[PDB]
DNA sequence: CTTGACAAAAGTGTTAAATTGTGCTATACTGGGAGCCGTCACGGATGC
DNA sequence: GCATCCGTGAGTAGAGAAGCACAATTTAACACTTTTGTCAAG
């Protein structure tokens, strides 16, 4: 059955339970943002 | 270049393919002004400190 | 300010380009329409 | 607005210790050392 | 003509082992004025 609307969905749903892991890529230790910040010693250009 | 000029007019590809070749560079130090002996360094630029900190 | 951002320049790792290939020997030298060397260093590398 | 004079701050000339640069060691000694390796195709030249 | 050695190139992000003597030069501790800076006086 959907929640949203109350009626079932129109083919039967291959459903049962898995094994899922949460791996260690998390997107709050990838998220970065800079608008200024530390630049480079010879090419004067932004770190990295 | 005379003398090369000269050794491009013999029937041999094969000297004519090798003056070619120092005739280009003959004549690229002839037009631009550069002077052959320049090629060995009396005096060695040192780079600025700041881009070799 | 709420400024729009001014004209850009040279980058500086043309400088250091430029600097580079005179450490190799090599008289690199920006020209004008009238093949005139044009400072890029504002008169900072000019010996008096 | 000038004293004015006055102490702090700063400059300055010596003198010392400290740091730094240089010379010198007299049995005889006389040609180094580490690598050494599993890619492949491509010009380009260099001679054969 | 061909065979060989050398030179070039081979994806982008991110994350990651001598002492010692002596001279010569420099530093730092002093003293010294000399100089600004300042709070009384009109």
């Amino acid at each position: 059955y959907d929640g949203r609307t109350g009626e079932p969905i129109e083919g039967p749903i291959v459903v049962g339970q898995m094994f899922i892991m949460k791996l260690y890529h998390m997107v709050e230790d990838k998220m970065h943002a800079r608008s200024t910040g530390p630049y480079s010693l010879i090419t004067q250009q932004p770190l990295g | 270049e005379k003398e090369l000029l000269e050794e491009m007019k013999h029937p041999s590809r094969a000297r004519r393919a090798k003056a070619r070749k120092r005739l280009e560079v003959v004549r690229a130090f002839l037009d631009s002004g550069n002077r052959p002996e320049w090629m060995i360094l009396e005096a060695v630029p040192v780079l600025p400190p700041d881009l070799r900190p | 300010k709420g400024e729009d951002v001014p004209e850009p320049s040279v980058p500086e790792s043309f400088r250091v380009l430029v600097k580079e290939l005179q450490a190799l020997a090599l008289d690199v030298q920006t020209l004008d329409e009238k093949d005139n060397p044009v400072d890029i260093f504002e008169g900072l590398a000019s010996k008096r």
